[PDB]
């Protein structure tokens, strides 16, 4: 869940 | 409690050790989800939105802004047969449990998986929608233009978004329909819009959708809210499925085809914004 | 008086450790904030401007300056709804301990202050602009050009600014009006105005202005004070508020309905030295 | 015991550190490796193909699907003759030790290892066939298609291979054949399907297969499974060779011509999901 | 002596510390600073000029060297009253200190010295001369152009200093001719003289004096010689002030109307060469 | 024993220390360099070509084939002169050492090596030769394109490499040729195949031949093998010379007229596999 | 012995701490330096040029090369009137010494000494020159082109020097052809050509020499050789000079006016390989 | 206050 | 094999 | 001194 | 020899 | 003449 959250904002293809 | 040591655990649900691990592996698999945030939740979360106006202290007049409540939910399951017909191998989960049985399955089973939550979320062909987001949203507003390919078509494309007071983030095309993106060039300024080296269509990245129900379209996103909750939920029985076929047509008696099936239980869920632009074909 | 440890405290003003935070929030989102320059106030701020000429040991002939001296007051003040309903009632506050919540509403209150002082300060809209707005001083000094999007005549607007001695230095133009810019190109040489990976119209950067107050709009100015001098404060609210409606077209008891209100108050001062440049459509 | 130090060991096993070196040179080369899909094996073995889903409790009826076994074997023998010339005796592998000799046949042997199975594997050309080749399974189904090539039989053999179920995927046609994907323009619709720069047909990645068995042709896959898995082994000897032929006459006397050859003991295997298509030349 | 303690000295030759920048701001918004090269000296100075011309070692001399005596002089005064205004009383200059006045100070005492001098430097028409301005020069040194913006008539004034030896170096206009020079374009070589992005004319750097006096004018500058060394000084006091005329028409007595008055008087050159051409409109 | 100290050895074989310098400035100079890949020999080396068909335990009578031997040898030696007519006679050069010596040779020596060695090398004309060559292996497989500069001729001269299964990799064109490559572009695909910043026709590399023995062609390499042996070697030269000529007619007698001469043996070998193309103009 | 302490010594040779830094002013400021070469020479180098045969001990060869013998000589002056402006022998130089004299005429001296270096080097209209210069060279070796400033034009140009086997490197224009140099607009491709930002023409470094005798074109360099040597002379006398003014009228002697001369003579020499190109205008 | 002039000088559109 | 299968799927042409 | 030599460096005109 | 090689590698026009 | 060689070198245009 917080790891989730945290992976989800980094490892994405569109990132601010 | 659960260690590498010893398996014979056929009904459990998996630890926050190896959940994230396969939930890593999914993520990037997916479309919807490279293309989307994430706010947590337990149940289910109650969200709102809209900005208001305020006075300062006198007058008040022509002063009138409203505010509306929203909701997200819903279960998602997958039967995996590959761990069953490796499951004859019981040596290798007794040896080494957990550590070598997760990490061998985590295609085996997270790949099918996604492709489910794609063809629910950027198509409704899928029959688990809730929100049925990207296809009634277009059928809601209808932000959609004749289909050609040229550099004012694409800014038009944009400009349906644009024109509601919504910033343009990334592209969704088809890896068929990347090969139409390279005659794009202006007569006046010579210049190309799309690059060979980053799958990009302006400064916007591009991801191709594999699920085959796209013919020469782009669809714009960037306000999409994935999001994954509880635990996988692993359940290992030797019996007869109701949607299945064994080879023949017949259902798969298990017993008699002495197999064993993997069941994983994640959580599926989405929400929309209802300001999206699609692009189709002209006549054919 | 506070740290971290408790929260019961219903009404209340902020430190300077979380009000500079929520402030920082509202600096970057804004358009009049980024294009102006500032100074720090106190309750009002009174600057005296003006130029002289002198030789020294000598009188010849005229040209005696002139004295005016300007003062500057007033506050734009925001309110929440919204945050309020997202903490459930006293049981976030029994165990709170005075840190998460002007983190996790940092941008909820911020995106809604920069909304409605940005109407206020670049539009003459809502009873907030007890100074001079930008579209009040382009009423008093006549530069409004009827035309098309051309380059032409998009350096006719500044030339216009500059014919007055001053440079331009910055565009305002909102989203819609991005889109369409994209398609001029000049005749005589084969290159492009607006840029859409490096923000800039004529080599001059452009914010994206995002209400309903603009339709073929584009604004310009040089110099421009604002003050943010003050504190935010922090109010509970468990009854009704006229400003905030419910979905339908009701005023929303909140003893009613139950709901939570919050309500912040941002002392924010705006001021003007005149001569600014515009553009509008014809249509007929 | 082996590592580096020396080398006077004629027999042997190969050491599992210098394996999958070997294996990973192969790796890129094969093109079936790079179009197919990989799962574990020793030895023997039998797996199930396709994919499964649910949508929950919501939605009992509708995705059925099929369930398919097979069994995986069968042995592909390697005789290098090249290295005898390089090195005229064991002190010379032993001054080098354990390590280089492997690192210098590190290509030699990988060429030769990816060049039969692609042979034997996309077509049944070589000696090395076991089960059914891509060739094999389009003589059992009839999909061929007239040796023309236009937009409209691209398209035609994509839509031919989709008409059962089955979406397309990466291409396979030989270097020569890139030639004439060149001149593939419509005249309503200027745009040329096959991209030069980075090798894809129809926006789908293609394999310059580097052989003599097709002449003027395509092929397609997706669904295919070849992963294999064993040990190389190594055994040194001098005798009459039977499947090689010294300079351009006769059978080759190693203790004749003074060489000393290597040999090398892979396991080759592959299973098929049985819908392919082929396009082949017409003449007249 | 001083640093900062707490202000009270009315009186003051300010340190060396925050005299550069003050005089740093002077340099960078004036435009006739921007361009020339100044030699130091104290009260007044008898020095030399012009570029010496190669002897060329072996072939006796051939072009003559040239030299020239010159001398330099006199002294600029400016009242910032306003700045004194803004500070009301001697208890709030104590917490204010005498470092913070020179800090707030530095813009409006520069803004107001930079002004002075370009007018009364380049134009005429402010009153502190030294006889040696480009204005009289050019009544000298007949260099007038007919009311005519045209790349043969800026040719044609380049070429009128080219026949006298000197180089043309930069030019100097205002804000308002940037309109006037975008229109000028030849039909048979279609390209512009002046470059927006870049701010040079004919190749050559341009600098906007923002000076109500001229119209249609450009000038041309080379060398110019001038002394911006001395110590401004500080006195402030509370008395009558002949030049500075208040709201409408009045000696602004001090002890009638309580303001505090700053004066700073800094010494000030300047120096030609006697060869600058001048265009300007004629009409009829 | 000798690194810098001194300078007074006439012969004298070359130490690795200096070998490494005077190569690496050959490597970038030479052609055919660049573009090669050097496997390490000594005098000479025996290299096999092919592979062969190779089934498990059956065997059908077929693809027997051919194998193929090959060695090679032949050196290539340059003289440097240039240092030793500038600077003369040894206690001259006692004060530079023999550190020294190379680094202000290190230029002249390697300019001079690959001269002479892609004149005889690439075109098979300088009196040198080695049978093995690029020219050469033309004459045996005709690879000839006619004297036209256009995209579908670069198409058709890469398709003939494609002919025999080959990949391109590189190319070789004139210095003089570089004006015609630049200036070809299509009309649909609006854009420039030779980029001249990066210096590649096709996405792949062009290397400049400064030889005088081409016009308006191109070649084109990928799997080449260059070799080198030993070290370059150096002798002191105060005696007659047959090989150069003194300015007008007479020969270059180094103790008649006074000069200090160099030689330098360096010893270098070539392997060519075969299937190389070629254009050259035809025009009547 | 020289460092700070004193200023007396009247005659002399600078110091290499005080050489390097005048000299580095040269260096930078002069557009011969910035695209050109340099090594050591002593008094008078002479340099020994072309490329040997050598055969390979087979066969000796027919091709028959020769060998070409040059040199370099000549210096040059400067008598500098910029002491006299800073007179003051008994107070200042006594503070100034022999460090601050220099620094105080750092950009002098070394100002007149680089201009006229590219006077007599890149055009040779001066008369110190020494024969080798790139005017004189393009009137040996017909190189000039006569047009306007057309993409074509520029690759023809540049195509001169790629005809006699030579790469180009860099530009040499003034900066009132920059106007012409930005309406190079190509039919294809980019539409630009020349960089705005960075003064690159294409994709090489154009420098800007303002010299009174280019009108409107280029030149290209990238293959020179300047040579600089030995310390500057210093001298300090009071006399009267030959040539040279006084004031206006009459010739400059000491008795007369008190002034004060200092003179810097620094030996410079420099060499052509023979093939530079020009472009100009067609008259007509 | 005095912080907010310092952001708004270095966190800005515009930079002199 | 596992390590062999794993970079197998890393070195692909196809994406997964 | 310091004057000057913020001439020389921040004149427009460094050719 | 062999270090000329490794040099090669680092200094062809292009790495593989 | 040795650190003017250095300083030609390194203060040019074309290539540092």
């Amino acid at each position: 869940p917080q790891n989730l959250a945290e992976i989800a904002r980094q490892k994405r293809i569109i990132k601010n | 409690p659960d260690n590498v040591m010893m398996h014979e655990k056929k009904d459990g649900t998996l630890m926050n050790e190896f959940t994230t691990p396969i939930l890593q592996e999914v993520m990037e698999n997916s479309k919807i989800m490279q293309l989307g945030k994430y706010e947590p939740m337990e149940g289910t979360e109650k969200k709102f939105t809209f900005w208001a106006d305020k006075p300062g202290a006198y007058w008040v007049g022509e002063g009138q802004k409203i505010e509306t409540s929203k909701a997200t939910w819903v279960n998602a399951t997958m039967r995996a047969f590959k761990l069953g017909v490796i499951l004859p191998v019981t040596k290798e989960f007794l040896n080494y449990t957990y550590s070598q049985f997760f990490e061998e399955m985590k295609p085996m089973i997270a790949e099918a998986f996604y492709k489910k939550f794609d063809e629910a979320g950027i198509l409704n062909q899928g029959n688990n929608p809730f929100g049925k987001s990207i296809a009634q949203s277009i059928e809601k507003t209808n932000k959609v233009i004749k289909g050609d390919f040229t550099q004012d078509n694409i800014i038009d494309l944009e400009a349906l978004l644009e024109d509601d007071e919504l910033e343009a983030n990334a592209f969704i095309s088809k890896t068929q329909n990347r090969s139409l993106l390279r005659k794009i060039v202006d007569p006046e300024t010579k210049e190309r819009i799309y690059d060979r080296n980053s799958d990009s269509l302006d400064g916007l990245p591009v991801v191709n959708l594999k699920s085959s129900n796209l013919k020469r379209g782009e669809l714009i996103t960037g306000d999409f809210d994935k999001l994954i909750y509880g635990i996988p939920q692993l359940i290992e029985y030797k019996i007869d499925e109701t949607a299945q076929l064994s080879t023949v047509k017949n259902e798969d008696g298990t017993p008699v085809n002495l197999f064993e099936q993997d069941m994983v239980a994640l959580r599926a869920t989405m929400h929309v914004a209802l300001h999206i632009a699609d692009d189709k074909a002209f006549a054919k």
